[PDB]
């Protein structure tokens, strides 16, 4: 073995995802996945990987984290009886920004069956890279909802890893902290989360630089906070170090990749101005590793860059180019008026000056050189 | 999250 050739890629899909609707004027569109799996269809990307269609995760398999008082109240909740849990609604945080809607814990069971099935078919060596773009739901903690996020696939999903892997790697360039993964491993060193963010009056308002874990996961997290308005080429002048040298210092046996889309340029949410092409350098990166692969969706809110960034994403983990043009599709006039795969950055200010990026690069690597 | 006024949210 040398590290290369092309991986072996297990894609997770349900026809029902896109139907789950968040309520009117709500930013978080689990149509975006259906546009991306109508997108690379038509690119012909069903022909080089193993498209599965994920079971619905239990009440048992989300316990293996979450609070069975959360899990149950999920079960129960719906938007005919929200008057009798007005009380358990605030407890849980379920209400405003992570609403109540029909089909929510079926949601969250194709979200997470996806991401468990595909940490269980990197376990038994079934494939070298599984995709589940459902999921990457990083902000779900252990008894409660947050950041549209009610049950996180992600940290099920390390879980899983971990019955074979002792050292599994969490990387999160989604434009907000990956606070619930980060808080789940934050006194281990089985897992190491590193995260790349926007931080300073944003949510989740969490992810400092002098955040790097407790107790026995002291330097096992690892928080690169951003300003606004960064672009490709800063964005790829600390990545690829900064995953290099985790790499060499943690050597992890497994890799998980969440893939918020929401750092793109003109996202509804997001302040970044990455393009895909500069999004999917963070994949391409991280695959030539050689590493079993978990890669999770998450954010992203302009769901036509959405299913852009994504679609080319799966390419990238096939190893296959693909064209510029945009083939006919589903949601075809979505993507107008270019109907191009790639996107072009806005001219807004990148507030990351070259030497901030340098500076919070050298005190990251300060602390990776304290591990053994 | 969704929105501003505080909580970022
Ligand atoms: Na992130
Ligand atoms: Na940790
Ligand atoms: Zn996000």
């Amino acid at each position: 073995s040398q590290g290369g050739g092309k991986k072996k890629v297990c894609y997770y899909y349900d026809g029902d995802i896109g139907n789950y609707y968040y309520g009117q004027g709500h930013p978080m569109k689990p149509h975006r996945i259906r546009m991306t799996h109508n997108l690379l269809l038509n690119y012909g990307l069903y022909r080089k990987m193993e498209i599965y269609r994920p079971h619905k995760a239990t009440a048992e398999e989300m316990t293996k984290y979450h609070s069975d008082e959360y899990i149950k109240f999920l079960r129960s909740i719906r938007p005919d009886n929200m008057s009798e849990y007005s009380k358990q609604m605030q407890r849980f945080n379920v209400g405003e920004d992570c609403p109540v809607f029909d089909g929510l814990f079926e949601f969250c069971q194709l979200s997470t069956g996806g991401s468990v099935a595909g940490a269980v078919k990197l376990n038994r060596q079934q494939t070298d890279m599984a995709v589940n773009w459902a999921g990457g739901l990083h902000h779900a903690k252990k008894s409660e909802a947050s950041g549209f996020c009610y049950v996180n696939d992600i940290v099920l999903a390390i879980l899983e890893l971990l019955k074979y892997h002792q050292r599994v790697l969490y990387i999160d360039i989604d434009i907000h902290h990956g606070d619930g993964v980060e808080e789940a491993f934050y006194t281990t060193d089985r897992v190491m989360t590193v995260s790349f963010h926007k931080y300073g009056e944003y949510f989740p308002g969490t992810g400092d630089l002098r955040d790097i874990g407790a107790g026995k996961g002291k330097y096992y997290a690892v928080n690169f906070p951003m300003r606004d308005g960064i672009d490709d080429e800063s964005y790829g002048q600390i990545f690829k170090p900064i995953i290099s040298k985790v790499m060499e210092m943690y050597q992890p046996s497994a890799v998980v990749l969440q893939c918020g889309a929401d750092s793109l340029s003109g996202d509804r949410l997001g302040c970044f101005n990455l393009t895909v092409k500069g999004h999917a350098k963070c994949v391409e990166v991280v695959k030539t590793f050689n590493l079993p692969l978990l890669m999770l969706g998450g954010g992203g809110y302009t769901i036509r860059n959405v299913a852009r960034c994504w679609t080319y994403e799966t390419a990238v983990a096939l190893d296959c180019e693909i064209p510029n043009e945009l083939p006919y599709n589903d949601y075809f006039e979505y993507f107008g008026p270019d109907f191009k795969l790639h996107i072009s950055p806005s001219n807004m200010t990148n507030q990351n000056t070259p030497e901030y990026m340098e500076k919070i690069k050298q005190r990251l690597f300060e602390n990776l050189r304290m591990l053994p | 999250x969704w929105x501003d006024n505080x909580x970022x949210k």
